[PDB]
């Protein structure tokens, strides 16, 4: 090898030890894709999550028993997403926030839910649902004016699951509809599931301070049921 | 609005009074520059491998 | 050049029933999931019902559950929609819908602002 | 109002349409029915390009037919030496969620964009050893998804607010804009004369602009869906496309007509680029099903294929001599046929 | 041997047959999962590699054990006496093996990226070599200096070095040591980390199942190495003693011959029942095939 030989070799060499102590960061990171509409308060999960620390786009960080997470939030893009969502095919998880004491607009939402579930490169990613505004709810269901039979006609033929958990000592009326509206979204993930994706509930509101330990423990489950598919045979 | 469709009239206009030519005489001129420059294409025409700079 | 045209509309007094059709062209019928869309005074874009490529799965939006119905002829090119029972909540216009791609099973951004497979719309006034 | 208007515009449109109808008296095959095929052609892969770390977006290919450049998700551009699989230079960006490269035709500059809606500029023959951002260009209000040199000076770039700019790089100002579309610009195509350019849009339309007037001269229509990549033909008369209803097709800009299509019935999936050869005969498209295909542009043959990539099939060029092409993937591979 | 040759003879040609089915078949499937996925299988091909070698060194066993002679020199009698025990310690080495890694990636999820496999080229060839020196003991112990014998020596006939009594147990009891409780703690251990990972107060209800499958397997992958490999490891000492002419009852003797022959029959069946457990049993063997 002559002059420029070596010398080549040699700068191509520099570059692979550079990229290699770049490869081991990128790889102790998860990336998180956050969605939800306007009237959800998304931001206020994105500001309680700040205590763990003209564009196109926003990011977020915070660190939970030692571990990182990135979260991605989109603004400033046309209402039409069926190119940009193609970037995401490979974070760790959706995280999707609704509105839940705002009867006018759920089927909105669900349509929203139905597909990203069924699209073709977001088949094999996995969704944290937040039930968001519970006293809202409370106030509503209290107060008697307004139904949700309205909308929705089959809550006149709905009762309690066995296994549900009222502990607060709350109403029954608050509890029948909490999870009347929680199955709706769980029906639509396991009509159209095959066994690769999963969906994880949580019921909050805007002054919960235990956000950040849920979103561990549900990653941490994804993440090992992913280690028990790539490694059958080791 | 009265903008969007008359802009898109007087778009149409300017498109309408523009001079054509029969398909025969421009498909004729595709198949003789095709022609034209036939063995001097390496991906058509393979070269001998001591030309080929990837395999040298 | 792609096309959807559709027809049917008008006033009706309260009780009554209706029917609507879109006629399509330039691209084949049958490889595509079709939708109908409308728009209220004073509101949004709110979806209302949906058929598949066959016709065997369907669906309908919570206030309209038991009273429109919707189907299709891809001999015809042809695409419907049934009203039976007409509430002063139910004028509007109108509009017939195509999913963007072939042989796809989600069906993204069909009631955004301007969307380009959409058609021109009807207006149906009941009272 | 606008009833009239409209009502005009249907008018016109008819009268195109006869227009374009008088002047068919022959098709492309009934010309070429009388001339003898390629018979089949066969690649192999010379060289395979490794390091980087997730999906690769974009590539292209250098005026001097040796170097190359490419984009990945994970936040990086590479400059290669294809001859010897031996990286010249690798540059960290600052935003992760890149869309396209290019290079100028003279090796000075590269240029990249994406998910924030910016175009950024890279010096690489300093001075200093250093790779450092010389512009930010920035009014856009949607991502931008294509782009492509002219000289040192100037720049253009489609985006999916749904229009077109061109920029003055020394000022940092746009200097015109393209505005008729309906959907999001999705590709862009220069001409060998640096005097016209076409574009394709999610809107089953393609559209031939003038850069030094800034206006729209013609307007295509033959797809059914949203078109995905954009070519000109050596001779700068013609121009195919290449969409999600799999199909792709050839247009004349004489005569103002479609003038042949390339499909079959086993391909039901879209399509993610396309490119054409030196002489024009052979064009080479790839595919959503991980594999990439060549087709004899005059008779509608289907004369190879070309396969070995285990992920959608993103990006496809040929050089300037014609030697060799190559392919990049999701796969984070790139690959050189010949 | 009145009582020993049968039951040898008997228990390797049942061994014989499916073993080699089992491990040639397996080794080709394993094939074909890098011509698709470019993943590693290291541990799993060493496997299955030491299983074909001890089931290939039977076959001269059956025949001597039925026709009561060898014609075939001492050379070679040598080299299949050791054959057989250098694979056997293999096997269980990459079983540890495989238990390790398994508690790694399930107690600390985290922790365990694709650029951790680093060196299991490197364990994997240092295993295999430092075997391979310290089972020489066994072809060194059992030749007796100078006797004459050299036609019906082979494979249960040789004599037994003479040697002195404390350093006999001192090398004993650092074999079984380092032979059989070191890598039986560890087993049992990381076992009961994993199944408690495997556990919570939290059914999805929406699931299929997938955990618990998980938790069956690890149990019965460690019940089945105790139940192979723990009389083996408690009647060698005696058998060895017995060997040596210090045990004299001979009640004692004709009890530790004939259940010692059993317990080193009933260790040699994880040669044919590994194939089984470990894959074959894996929905990636159950998509192919
Ligand atoms: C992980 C783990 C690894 C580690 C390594 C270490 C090593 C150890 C360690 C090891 C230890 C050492 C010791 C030695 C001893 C010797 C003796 C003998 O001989 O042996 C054998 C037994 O047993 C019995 O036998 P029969 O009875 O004589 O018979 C035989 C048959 N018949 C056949 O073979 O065939």
């Amino acid at each position: 090898l002559s002059a420029e030989d070596k010398a080549a070799v040699e700068r191509s060499k520099m570059i692979e030890k550079q990229l290699q102590k770049d490869k081991q960061v990128y790889r102790a990171t998860h990336r998180l894709l956050l969605l939800g509409a306007d009237n959800s308060g998304k931001s206020t999960i994105v500001k309680q999550m700040r205590i763990y620390h003209t564009s196109g786009i926003f990011e977020t960080k915070f660190q939970v028993d030692k571990v990182n997470f990135h979260m991605f939030d989109v603004g400033a893009q046309r209402d039409e997403r069926r190119k940009w969502i193609q970037c995401f095919n490979d974070v760790t998880a959706i995280i999707f926030v609704v509105d839940s004491s705002d009867y006018n607009r759920l089927q909105e939402a669900l349509n929203d839910f139905k597909s990203i579930w069924n699209n073709r490169w977001l088949r094999t990613i996995s969704v944290i649902l937040f039930l968001n505004k519970q006293d809202l709810l409370a106030e509503k269901v209290l107060a008697g004016k307004s139904k949700i039979e309205d909308y929705f006609p089959e809550f006149a033929r709905y009762t309690t699951p066995e296994d549900a958990t009222p502990e607060p000592g709350e109403d029954p009326r608050v509890t029948r509809a909490k999870y009347f509206i929680r199955d709706e979204f769980l029906r639509i993930s396991t009509a159209s599931g095959d066994g690769r994706h999963y969906c994880y509930p949580h019921f909050t509101c805007s002054v919960d301070t235990e956000n950040a330990r849920r979103i561990f423990n549900d990653c941490r489950d994804i993440i090992q049921r992913m280690h028990l598919r790539q490694y059958e045979l080791l | 609005s009265i903008a969007q469709a008359r802009k898109l009239v007087e778009q149409l206009k300017m498109e309408a009074n523009i001079d054509r030519i029969k398909v025969s005489k421009a498909a004729a001129d595709l198949m003789a520059y095709c022609e034209a420059h036939a063995k001097e294409d390496p991906l058509l025409t393979p070269v001998p491998a001591s030309e080929n700079p990837f395999r040298e | 050049q792609v096309q959807l045209q559709e027809s049917g509309g008008g006033l009706v007094q309260p009780g009554g029933s209706l029917r609507l059709s879109c006629a399509a062209s330039g691209f084949t019928f049958s490889n595509y999931k079709m939708n109908w869309v409308r728009q209220a005074p004073g509101k949004g874009l709110e979806w209302v019902s949906d058929i598949s490529q066959s016709g065997a799965s369907i669906s309908y939006t919570g206030s309209v559950k038991g009273r429109f119905t919707i189907s299709r002829d891809n001999a015809k090119n042809t695409l419907y929609l049934q009203m039976n029972s007409l509430k002063p909540e139910d004028t509007a216009v109108y509009y017939c819908a195509r999913c963007p791609a072939p042989f796809t099973r989600d069906c993204f951004d069909v009631t955004s602002t301007t969307y380009a497979y959409r058609g021109q719309g009807t207006q149906v006034t009941v009272s | 109002e606008l009833d009239q208007l409209r009502q005009e515009a249907e008018q016109l449109k008819n009268q195109i349409r006869d227009a374009r109808k008088a002047c068919a008296d022959a098709t492309l095959s009934q010309i070429t029915n009388n001339i003898d095929p390629v018979g089949r052609i066969q690649m192999r892969t010379r060289r395979t390009l490794r390091g980087h770390l997730a999906k690769i977006y974009a590539m292209h290919w250098g005026t001097d037919s040796r170097l190359l450049v490419s984009a990945s998700q994970d936040g990086k551009l590479i400059i290669w030496d294809s001859y010897t699989t031996n990286k010249v230079h690798a540059i960290p960006l600052r935003s992760s969620w890149v869309m396209t490269c290019a290079y100028a035709p003279s090796g000075n500059y590269v240029a990249c964009g994406g998910l924030d809606n910016i175009c950024s500029i890279y010096n690489l023959k300093t001075r200093e050893g250093n790779v450092r951002v010389s512009r930010e260009l920035a009014g856009h209000t949607g991502y931008l998804s294509c782009c492509r040199f002219l000289d040192d000076n100037q720049i253009v770039t489609s985006s999916g607010d749904t229009t077109c700019a061109l920029w003055d790089i020394e000022t940092g100002q746009q200097t015109t804009t393209f505005t008729g579309h309906t959907g999001d610009v999705m590709s862009l195509s220069l001409a060998p004369d640096t005097r016209l350019f076409v574009s394709g849009a999610c809107d089953a339309s393609a559209k031939l602009w003038d850069v030094r007037e800034g206006m729209c001269r013609q307007t295509f229509t033959g797809h059914e869906s949203d078109i995905n990549a954009i070519c000109f033909f050596p001779n700068g008369n013609a121009f195919a496309t290449g969409s999600d209803d799999a199909t792709c097709r050839l247009f004349d800009l004489r005569a103002d007509q479609e003038l042949m299509t390339y499909s079959h019935d086993n391909i039901i999936c879209g399509i993610t680029s396309v490119s054409f050869s030196k002489s024009g005969r052979l064009l080479l498209a790839g595919y959503d099903d991980f594999n990439c295909n060549v087709w004899d542009a005059l008779k509608a043959d289907r004369a190879g294929v070309l396969a070995g990539h285990d992920n959608r099939v993103s990006c496809l060029g040929v050089t300037d001599d014609g030697m060799a092409v190559a392919t990049g993937s999701w796969d984070s591979f790139l690959k050189i046929w010949n | 041997t009145d009582f020993r040759y049968f039951i040898y003879a008997v228990t390797y040609t049942v061994i014989l047959v499916p073993g080699l089915i089992g491990n040639i078949l397996a080794l080709w499937v394993f094939y074909g999962y890098m011509k698709e996925t470019k993943r590693a299988v290291i541990f799993m091909i060493n496997l299955a590699i030491a299983d074909l070698l001890q089931v290939l060194s039977l076959p001269l066993r059956i025949f001597y054990y039925l026709n009561h002679d060898w014609p075939f020199g001492p050379g070679l009698c040598m080299f299949c006496f050791y054959l057989k025990y250098v694979n056997m310690y293999a096997s269980i080495y990459f079983l540890v093996c495989i238990s390790v890694r398994r508690f790694w990636f399930l107690m600390y999820p985290f922790r365990f990226h694709d650029c951790k496999q680093k060196y299991d080229l490197y364990i994997s060839i240092a295993g295999w070599l430092i075997i391979c020196l310290a089972c020489v003991l066994f072809p060194l112990l059992r030749t007796s200096d100078d006797t004459s014998g050299n036609r019906t020596k082979c494979f249960v006939d040789l004599p037994t070095r003479n040697v002195n009594l404390a350093q006999s147990v001192v090398m004993m009891t650092i074999g079984e040591l380092i032979g059989f409780v070191t890598p039986l703690l560890i087993v049992l251990y990381c076992t009961w980390k994993t199944v408690l990972s495997l556990q919570d107060k939290y059914p999805m209800a929406q699931d299929l199942g997938e955990k618990q499958k998980a938790l069956k397997m690890i149990l019965t992958c460690a019940g089945v190495f105790l139940i192979c490999f723990a009389p083996y490891h408690f009647s060698f000492p005696l058998d060895f003693l017995v060997k040596s002419n210090e045990i004299k009852s001979c009640l004692a003797r004709r009890v530790i011959l004939i259940f010692h022959s059993v317990a080193l029959c009933l260790a040699s069946l994880n040669s044919c029942l590994d194939p089984v457990i470990y894959y074959f049993s894996t929905n990636e063997f159950r998509r192919r095939l």
